[PDB]
């Protein structure tokens, strides 16, 4: 039907906001959802492309998701969580963006992706067009937050982030 | 109808002409740019600001009109498979355009505050590194009250490097809420 | 010199006597001060080059004045002096509207007034810009309950403030 990811969308949509983003801590507000997408991630190879016959007990159903900080919309953050039985989320771990340094594409696997902060993160989504979906929302976020630069782009096509060459390899971090 | 088709070709064709008029507004203020960061005398660099100015404001009025017209076509291709990518096609060029400059004014900021560093180095001898890199940075900084010294008139030099800081993020700041608007689907 | 302060009152009473005078259909503002001032007709915002031709400046006045009914509601003009021999408003901006003002270092005679434009004035001398401001701002303080305008370049000695009453007055 290719309309079911956008009904499920919406539908965690709520379900991260409602838990992890409308209350209060302890105690600043919380912050602003931007976007999200449901990742995959292979434990015993987490850094890298997994090879072909891992069974599935070394997959994980992760979820990335964008926010921002509710008195700064310059500092977004990347979060990382897992779904609980109860059916709300919990997220695991927080990234600056700041921190973005690469992000690379699988040029074998339509789903996978590879993002590079302190260490490298191999991930793949659940269909080869929320990949799309969700690095040009990244991408764009990061052009947008940080005056017009580029992490380190890597077998995308970049007329996707509204580049070329030479407006890449001009507003390029390295 | 079939008069009611070479209308929409006649608002891709105006979108175009700006478009491509756009491009090379934003290429000679890049041109602009290049120059300003090299030891040119002061008759013409004002001429060169001059120039800058105007272009900058040229800018200004074609990304309004191109917001408006682009719009424009897109709900008239609300209803029609081809009319929708048509001014989709022009969107996504409008946006890349809005890109490029952003880029520059980025290359040209960073540029223009190690321009303004070194300008800064000799009215304060002091300061440096820790000191003189928030100096420059964050409006307004310590431009109040450093009038010890009433040479004398190069003295508010780095006031109109640090301002042209302030209009270029400015600048900057409108070609991102720009950005954000064309990527909201507007319907009616 | 002598002549400037009588300069600037046969200035005063035929500004009062075409402007401020007879009531036109309420009565007429209360002058309070005035000064000479010269506008560029293509650089208005911004500081012109020297080589600007003698055909783009303009001998325009900077007049305030107050509504008879409330002291607090000061009003600028900018006056024309016509080859009529008469005084004619064209721009009116309120006290409120007044946000930045500020000093041209290079040039002695030059100031900025920030209303809803920018504007670039120049006056006759440097000693007749330091006592239109000092002016102006002693009224805005007057006006608005203590506060000042974002000034730039301006020595607040003059306006007696310093580094430490000025960020508690300013009205950003």
């Amino acid at each position: 039907m290719s309309n079911f990811l956008a009904e499920q969308y919406e539908r965690d949509r709520k379900a991260i906001i409602n838990c992890c983003f409308s209350r209060p801590d302890h105690g600043e507000p919380p912050n602003n959802y931007i976007t999200h997408v449901r990742i995959i991630e292979d434990s015993k190879f987490p850094s890298s492309r997994p090879p072909p016959d891992s069974k599935l007990e070394n997959k994980k159903k992760r979820l990335l998701i964008l926010s921002a900080k509710p008195n700064n919309a310059k500092l977004i953050q990347i979060h990382k969580a897992r779904e609980n039985s109860d059916g709300s989320f919990q997220i695991g771990r927080t990234w600056q963006l700041t921190e973005l340094v690469r992000v690379e594409k699988d040029l074998e696997i339509s789903e996978g992706f590879i993002l590079t902060m302190s260490k490298k993160y191999y991930w793949e989504t659940n269909s080869a067009k929320e990949r799309t979906v969700f690095i040009k929302s990244l991408i764009t976020l990061y052009i947008q937050t940080f005056e017009g630069h580029v992490p380190e782009l890597v077998n995308w096509d970049l007329s996707l982030f509204y580049l070329d060459e030479r407006s890449y390899q001009r507003a390029v971090i390295t | 109808s079939h008069m009611d088709f070479v209308a929409f070709m006649n608002k891709i064709n105006s979108i175009n002409a700006n478009l491509s008029r756009y491009e090379n507004i934003i290429n000679q203020i890049d041109a602009q740019h290049k120059d300003l960061l090299t030891q040119v005398s002061e008759e013409q660099e004002m001429e060169l600001r001059r120039s800058l100015d105007d272009y900058i404001s040229q800018a200004t009025d074609l990304q309004y009109q191109l917001k408006a017209d682009i719009k424009d076509a897109q709900r008239d291709g609300l209803h029609d498979s081809n009319k929708q990518a048509q001014a989709e096609n022009c969107r996504q060029k409008f946006l890349k355009l809005i890109q490029d400059y952003r880029i520059i004014d980025s290359n040209y900021k960073e540029e223009s505050k190690e321009q303004a560093k070194r300008q800064y180095t000799i009215i304060q001898p002091e300061a440096t590194d820790e000191e003189v890199e928030a100096a420059i940075n964050d409006v307004n900084g310590q431009q109040i009250f450093s009038q010890a010294l009433l040479a004398k008139t190069a003295l508010a030099e780095v006031q109109a490097r640090h301002q042209e800081l302030l209009k270029l993020e400015k600048t900057m700041a409108e070609l991102t809420q720009l950005f954000n608007d064309m990527e909201e689907l507007v319907i009616e």
